[PDB]
RNA sequence: CGAAGGCCGGGGGCUAGAAGGCGAUCAGACACCACCGUAUUCCCGGCCGUAAACGGUGCCGCCCCGCGGCCGGCGCGCGUCCCGCCGGCCGCCCAGGGAAACCGGGAGGCUCCGGGCUCUGGGGGGAGUAUGGCCGCAAGGCUGAAACUUGAAGGCAUUGACGGAGGGGUACACCAGACGUGGAGUCUGCGGCUCAAUCUGACCAACGCGCGCACCUCACCAGGCCCGCGCGGUGGUGCAUGGCCGCUCCCAGCCCGUGGCGCGAGCCGUGCUCCAUUGCGACAACGAGCGAGACCCCGGCCGCGGGCCGCGGGACGGCCCGCAGCGGGAGGACGGCGGGGCGAUAGCAGGUCUGUGAUGCCCUCCGCCCUGGGCCGCACGCGCGCUACACUGGCGGGGCCAGCCGGCGCCCGCGAGGACGCGAGCCCCCGCCGUGGCCGGGACCGCGGGCUGGAACGCCCCCGCGCACCAGGAAUGUCUUGUAGGCGCCCGCCCCCACCGCG
């Protein structure tokens, strides 16, 4: 049973190498980390929504 | 060689010197 | 990623300062400006002269947001009807121990 | 693999347009899918170019799944995109998602990959191996080649989060 | 080796010795007046927590308690993990916080 | 009297823990890290007398610009404060001092040298050792030489280089990928081996590099003319030199006049941004210059002129929003123009004397020429490449399109090529073969027919022969738009001849 989340904004590069970005998505504000080229109000398949990013 | 150790085997010396002149 | 080397910028105010009449704000204009030799202005390749008169362009509009030289003058100079200057626990022992007081 | 990534309505009567589709960022998110199935299909090494003769291959790929489908192509070619594309990835390996521009991208690889694959050294031509990848794909069946690589893709995530 | 500094690197003022310290990181010796020294106030539920607790607490009135600690660490650990850093010949005289 | 460790005799015994044991790591680990643990750590009565026992600064006394903080005692003032005094502990600091770092409550009042007292030193080693003495249960401690050896050791400070140091930037260096190379055969260069000679240079920045070796080239071997049939000299030395090139580095860096600081080596000048020491803004510095940029060549779009070439216009972070400049939209041929040329100060015992009538000093009279041979010889290891391993393919017939600029007509000949005269491949379409080292792949070899040239050993064509190779270990390279890759075409060296380089 997987979760369609909203991208609400972007945060940042966050590996040592570029790659992932943590954004905020959304009645929640979770933060998480995405690898994929994201712009913005974009749609994300969350597997779950209990975790959350570091930082 | 750090000092302190070449004190160390420099007292060695000395006692082996002793026991030696102590037989005779 | 353009910055504009100093070659431009000082060669730009120069022409600002002296020609402030002539420059409206808006860029065809000025780029007839900066082409002129009674303006005196020797720009040796059209190029070079399309970038300084995008400077100058940008130049003219700041000011808006010398005309304002005159009035800086003529307003350090004003007198005003007033004077500016028509309790105390130790200098009225100071002015009993001076004068009348 | 979203609507706002999968382009339906920009198409045209042939997929070549010569486009320059790669020259800023998400400009590709406009480009029409089966051009972008095209695309990826000229990529061995000895067929680099040669375009004209791939968008042969999609087009005779389609008169065989209007022949066992009995539907339209290009909407199985939709389903297909969609149902291929790992959810989830991982990059000290910690489980993180992945975009919708990349699920695309990834699906249309790893159908033209399937293909290619299981067209080598064998009787069977490179187009009869579209269709078998296309129609299976769409489907969910473990036997897709897309299918079988998300769903190692997705182990390692979970084995990671 | 010339002399560093004016303090000879502790604060030691008008006596001969002083107590002993374990550092908190590696649990080395060290004297109390040379070792480095903070003091946290902190929850003890992460902030991005601290309203889900909350709403979910039958007592009324109730205000999350804190955490109050006094971290002592030795020189090498102090640098080695940022609680201080080498600075400037110049910015070694400055005390300011 | 005297930290800790240590010793003698009693007591006690939680923790940690020399020694010892054991698990890892590692080439080894008897160490660092993990675990278990004896003396010890604690009490009592003694012994020992040492520590970076430090402020590396002996004790008593006098004078000494100032601004603050804290501790103890006391006094005056207002209405806890406030101003003093004595004693203590600290910070900053004018003068003065000093080799400087720094001191400044002295390390001041000192070559303008003298208040009193005690201790210690006299280049570096040998050596705090030998010997004797005293003390100690012991471990030690205190006192303490000489022969001999050596040209420096050492202090404080400057610039650079480096750091498994911190901080800030950055590039196809990595990320996401593509295409490979390394495995097969084969072209070419290198090392070794052989040889009468297989001429020689170079080991990121040597190894398709020193512009195509039958003769010539030619430096090398076997012979032979001249002055079989001084003058020269590609001799040496690029570690004796010029010039040109490469590299540090296409890095953003370098540096002058006047002032200022220091005894001096030296220093100053020399945060926010940009591709950038590009700029804003600040400053004991003020003002200039070089490198950067600007500049030159090419190519996209539009006008006037000529008959496509040759003269100009055009783009500027200019417009509109959001916060010197970073973002997002728009129009336009092109959006922050794009690909090249040039290329600072300072240097490296890279390269080159074998490109010259550049050239010093050494040595040869090894000059010039002719015939033949070698540079290409081959158990073997390496670098750059070429062609493949097939069906996204091979073959047969047809169709049709380039740019760097550029001859082809008519007969013979399967072809290759000859005698005689004058001004593109990929791809597309239609078939064939059918997963079989097969019709994939074309090395090796056997007859022939030609071309070049004084001369094949050079190259081309025809029939036949049909190697290895099934996508390649450990490793390893290049690349972001008309780009990678695929496909061919042309020029250079050139009698002939590209698997090469420039395009
Ligand atoms: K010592
Ligand atoms: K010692
Ligand atoms: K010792
Ligand atoms: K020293
Ligand atoms: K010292
Ligand atoms: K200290
Ligand atoms: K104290
Ligand atoms: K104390
Ligand atoms: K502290
Ligand atoms: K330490
Ligand atoms: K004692
Ligand atoms: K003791
Ligand atoms: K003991
Ligand atoms: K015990
Ligand atoms: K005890
Ligand atoms: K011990
Ligand atoms: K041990
Ligand atoms: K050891
Ligand atoms: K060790
Ligand atoms: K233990
Ligand atoms: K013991
Ligand atoms: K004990
Ligand atoms: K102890
Ligand atoms: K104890
Ligand atoms: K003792
Ligand atoms: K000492
Ligand atoms: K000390
Ligand atoms: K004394
Ligand atoms: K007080
Ligand atoms: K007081
Ligand atoms: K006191
Ligand atoms: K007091
Ligand atoms: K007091
Ligand atoms: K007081
Ligand atoms: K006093
Ligand atoms: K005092
Ligand atoms: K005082
Ligand atoms: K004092
Ligand atoms: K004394
Ligand atoms: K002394
Ligand atoms: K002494
Ligand atoms: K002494
Ligand atoms: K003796
Ligand atoms: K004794
Ligand atoms: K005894
Ligand atoms: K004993
Ligand atoms: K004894
Ligand atoms: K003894
Ligand atoms: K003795
Ligand atoms: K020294
Ligand atoms: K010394
Ligand atoms: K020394
Ligand atoms: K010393
Ligand atoms: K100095
Ligand atoms: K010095
Ligand atoms: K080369
Ligand atoms: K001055
Ligand atoms: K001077
Ligand atoms: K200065
Ligand atoms: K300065
Ligand atoms: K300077
Ligand atoms: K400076
Ligand atoms: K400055
Ligand atoms: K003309
Ligand atoms: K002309
Ligand atoms: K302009
Ligand atoms: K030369
Ligand atoms: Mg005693
Ligand atoms: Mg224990
Ligand atoms: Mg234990
Ligand atoms: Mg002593
Ligand atoms: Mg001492
Ligand atoms: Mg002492
Ligand atoms: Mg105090
Ligand atoms: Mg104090
Ligand atoms: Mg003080
Ligand atoms: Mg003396
Ligand atoms: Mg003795
Ligand atoms: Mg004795
Ligand atoms: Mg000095
Ligand atoms: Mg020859």
């Amino acid at each position: 049973e997987p979760i369609n989340a909203r991208v609400i904004e972007v945060l940042g590069r966050t590996s040592s190498r570029g790659g992932i970005t943590q954004v905020k998505v959304e009645k929640r504000q979770i933060i998480r980390n995405v690898i994929g080229p994201v712009r913005k109000d974009d749609i994300l398949v969350l597997m779950e929504s209990e975790r959350e990013a570091r930082r | 060689m750090r000092a302190k150790w070449a004190k160390k085997r420099m007292r060695k010396l000395k006692r082996k010197r002793r026991h030696m002149k102590a037989r005779s | 990623g353009k910055v504009r080397t100093k070659t431009i910028k000082r060669a730009a105010r120069k022409i600002v300062e002296n020609n402030y009449e002539s420059l409206k704000p808006k860029d065809f204009q000025n780029n007839k400006a900066i082409c002129s030799k009674r303006n005196v202005a020797i720009i040796p390749s059209k190029r070079l002269r399309n970038k300084v008169a995008g400077y100058v362009t940008t130049l003219m509009n700041r000011v808006v947001k010398r005309l304002q030289e005159e009035e800086r003058e003529r307003r350090d100079n004003y007198a005003p009807k007033k004077s500016e200057f028509d309790v105390s626990g130790a200098t009225q022992q100071m002015i009993d121990s001076i004068g009348f007081k | 693999s979203l609507e706002a990534y999968i382009s339906i309505d920009n198409h045209s009567f042939v997929p070549h347009s010569a486009g320059r589709w790669s020259a800023k960022r998400f400009r590709k998110a406009k480009c029409p899918v089966v051009e972008r199935l095209t695309n990826s299909l000229m990529m061995h090494g000895r067929n680099s170019g040669k375009k004209l003769m791939a968008m042969k291959t999609v087009g005779e790929a389609f008169e065989l799944i209007n022949l066992y489908t009995g539907k339209n192509p290009v909407q199985v070619l939709v389903d297909a995109v969609a149902n291929s594309g790992p959810r989830e990835d991982s990059c000290r390996r910690q489980s993180v998602d992945v975009s919708p521009l990349r699920r695309v991208n990834i699906g249309i690889y790893n159908i033209a990959t399937g293909a290619r694959k299981a067209a080598f050294r064998k009787v069977r031509p490179f187009a009869e191996c579209l269709a078998e990848e296309i129609m299976n794909a769409a489907a969910g069946a473990d036997k897709s080649y897309a299918i079988s690589q998300r769903n190692s893709v997705e182990r390692i995530a979970v084995s990671n989060r | 080796m010339p002399v560093k500094r004016r303090n000879n690197g502790r604060s030691k003022y008008n006596c001969g010795h002083t107590n002993i310290v374990r550092c908190q990181n590696c649990h080395r010796c060290v004297p109390k007046d040379k070792v480095i020294k903070r003091f946290t106030i902190r929850n003890i539920v992460d902030n991005t927590i601290a309203d889900d607790v909350l709403n979910a607490c039958v007592i009324q009135g109730f205000a999350i308690p804190k955490l109050y600690n006094k971290v002592q660490y030795c020189v090498s650990c102090s640098i080695h993990n940022h609680i201080v850093r080498v600075r400037s010949r110049e910015d070694r005289k400055i005390r300011t916080p």
